[PDB]
């Protein structure tokens, strides 16, 4: 669970990036 | 336009997405990601490319975090769609926007890299990415928004 959760902060933080930048 | 209809457009979508980032990135890549039935010129075609395209530059820049994430987690065909469930109901526990819905993209094709380089699966994790959207009410949202082709025009 705890790889779960670091995977799931890094795609949170490369979807959030990916929004600002295409925004 | 239905959930439905946006649960076939997302198979179409992450076809040709699977199939540009595979070329995009030319490790042992899954053979299937070439060979599968593809529509280059279909609508959905085009954007799971452009998609692909537009998400190059933030790939690169995050490829080493995954790919150790991965080899760690150790995915396999017998708890890939457990993991692929967990990671995707807590991507959008706290909100969804089209960066998390493309990411999701992402992690499914890394998923079946994965899997195909230390196993002997893409049209599996092509169902479970279609399948959450569709049940989870991603496939609602991307609907309101008047479909995938949204997703370009930011």
């Amino acid at each position: 669970d705890a790889i779960i959760q670091m995977i799931v902060e890094l795609l949170k933080r490369v979807g959030d990036q990916w929004e600002e930048e295409q925004s | 336009m239905s959930e439905e209809q946006v649960a076939q457009d997302t198979e179409e979508v992450f076809r040709s997405y699977v199939f540009y980032r595979h070329q995009q990135e030319q490790a042992p890549a899954d053979p299937e990601m070439v060979t599968l039935p593809l529509q280059p010129s279909s609508t959905m075609g085009q954007v799971g490319r452009q998609l692909a395209i537009i998400g190059d530059d933030i790939n690169r820049r995050y490829d080493s975090e995954f790919q150790t994430m991965l080899q760690h987690l150790q995915p396999t065909a017998e708890n890939a769609y457990e993991y692929f469930t967990k990671i995707a109901t807590s991507l959008f526990e706290s909100g969804i926007n089209w960066g998390r819905v493309v990411a999701l993209l992402g992690f499914g094709y890394r998923l079946a890299l994965h899997v195909y380089q230390h196993g002997l699966f893409l049209g599996q994790v092509t169902r479970f990415v279609v399948d959450f959207m569709l049940h989870h009410s991603i496939a609602r949202w991307i609907a309101q928004r008047g479909g995938w082709v949204a997703a370009l025009n930011l």
